[PDB]
């Protein structure tokens, strides 16, 4: 008879960084134009 | 608006632009928000003060 007893404790902490870039193709831009 | 002639003008509607470096951003029509119902010579809209 054999036993055994065992306690853990586990702290982990993080952190992250996101980038994002989302498009139209129907509209991709506007255009202006300088006229006389 | 200011005015420098001999004789006043009534619902006056200016047209200006906007140019930040050579190129002009945008060019507006008073809308009736900028309106100015009378502008006497000599005078400004708005009044000073």
């Amino acid at each position: 008879h054999t036993t055994d007893n065992s306690t853990a404790v586990q702290d982990s902490n993080g952190e992250s960084w996101n980038t994002g870039l989302s498009i139209n193709k129907g509209e991709s831009a506007y255009i202006n134009a300088n006229v006389r | 608006y200011y005015n420098t002639g001999t004789a006043p003008m009534y619902k006056v509607t200016p047209t200006t632009n906007l140019v930040l470096d050579g190129d002009t951003l945008s060019t507006i029509k008073a809308q009736e928000n900028q309106i100015g119902n009378n502008l006497s010579p000599g005078d400004t809209y708005p009044k000073k003060g």
